[PDB]
Formats: C-alpha cells, structure tokens, sequence
C-alpha cells in the first residue's frame, strides 16, 4: 500500500508423496485410474504430487489524480492564503508583545487578518526560568 | 543529624542535568487528492497436473471509454475439459 498502486498477492504451494494412491483400479469400469484418465505422468505410478494456487490483485492510481488543495502563498517567512472576503468584522488585529510576570517569556507581536489568513513560518521563544534559591532551576533555552 | 546521633550526614552535590525535549512535529491536512481510476487487474490461477485453470479480469479506463477484458481458460486430463472463453467490452461515455 503506497501512493502509486495497491497490491495484494497470495500464493500457496502444496507438496506430497501421493504415490500409493495413484495406483488404483476402477472395478466398475474394469479399468484403472490412469487408464480412464488417459494420463501417465504423476497418475500411472504416482510421483511427488504438487498443487499450486495464486491470487493477484493490482490497482493503479494516480498520485495527483483530482487534487483540490487550498491556495497558499509563501513570500519570505509567512504563508498567506486568500480566505473568504466577508466584510463584516474588523480589518486586521495587531497583538503587540506581552511580558508574562514571574517569568521571562517574550512573546513577539502578531498580525491576524480576517479577509485572508496570514501565518508566520517561524516563531521564536526566548529563554526563561524561575528564581528558586538552593534548588534545581529548570531553564528553558530559546526555541524556533 | 549531629544533634540526634553525633554523626553528620555526608554532603551530596547533584550537579547540572540536561533533559532532552524531542523535535516534535504536527502535520495537518491541506487538501484532498483523490486518485483517478486507471487499471484494475484480478488474476486467479490454479495448477495441478489433472487441472490447470486461469481466470483474468481486467478493467481499464482510457480517455472516455472503459474497457473490460475477461479470460477464462482451463485444461485437464480429459479431451472435453479444456476450454477458452474470452470477452472484450468497450463502453464509451459521451455526455451521457
């Protein structure tokens, strides 16, 4: 199962030594097995006997086919998507930086759009810790 | 400890530790990608030296027509058990 095709294949092999049973005679026909079958190999004497079964299922699909995807614009460091232009709410909201007390978290500003969708490719979080004397202070370094 | 048993505890100094936070990734859908039907093949085969049979069904979709090919062959030790059936059907759709 991949993005190209679907493949289901099952095989079975049966081997035996059904030799003593190929040597049977039909008294009602007054003729033997292989005589009535008119087959000698594997049938007259009975050699190593085999049975093979094979099942193959293949479906072909296109990796693109019908691809309906949302249009996304990538300029430098932000993805801009032309969402539905419904002029009902405000135009754009700017959330400046905010400092969380009792820690050192630095959240950068954001610009959220109503008509379109703007997302920032990279988000940067500064390092911050606590103030615990004679205790193991867990300092979290910056993450992008 | 010295107050209770005149024996002070050994001093333990447990240093810095570095805890790993794995690089986590969340993948969210963007759009639908529904593949187009091109070909479907189903083959069944049985082999025995008294009976060898093979059926093959092939359903193809080319341009605006679906083709369907059916093969059914069989062989045996009796001179009236070995047959071949073939079927070819083309169905072209033009605006209904």
């Amino acid at each position: 199962n991949d993005q190209e095709k679907a493949h289901l294949d099952i095989a079975g092999s049966l081997e035996g030594h059904l030799r003593f049973l190929k040597n049977i005679i039909l008294p009602v026909y007054d003729k033997s097995l292989w005589d009535f079958l008119k087959l000698d190999v594997t049938t007259s004497i009975g050699r190593r006997q085999h049975l093979r079964v094979s099942t193959a299922f293949v479906y072909t699909k296109n990796p693109n086919g019908y691809s309906f995807s949302i249009p996304v614009k990538v300029l430098a460091d932000k993805f801009i998507i032309p969402g539905l232009k419904l002029n009902d709410l405000n135009s754009v909201l700017v959330m400046p930086t905010f400092h969380v007390p009792f820690t050192d978290l630095q959240v950068p500003s954001c610009k959220l759009d109503f008509r379109e969708i703007q997302i920032y490719k990279k988000l940067r979080t500064s390092s911050f810790a606590l103030n615990l004397p004679t205790l193991p202070e867990v300092k979290f370094p910056e993450v992008d | 400890a010295n107050k209770i048993a005149d024996f002070e505890l050994p001093t333990i100094i447990v240093p810095e530790q570095t805890i790993e936070i794995p690089s986590i990734k969340f993948s969210v859908p963007a759009g639908i990608v529904i593949p187009s039907f091109q070909a479907l093949t189903a083959r069944f085969e049985v082999d025995s030296p008294v009976y060898n049979a093979t059926w093959s069904a092939s359903l193809k979709n080319k341009a605006d027509y679906v083709e369907t090919v059916l093969d059914s062959t069989c062989s045996s030790t009796v001179q009236f058990l070995e047959y071949e059936l073939n079927v070819l059907g083309t169905h072209k759709i033009e605006d209904g």
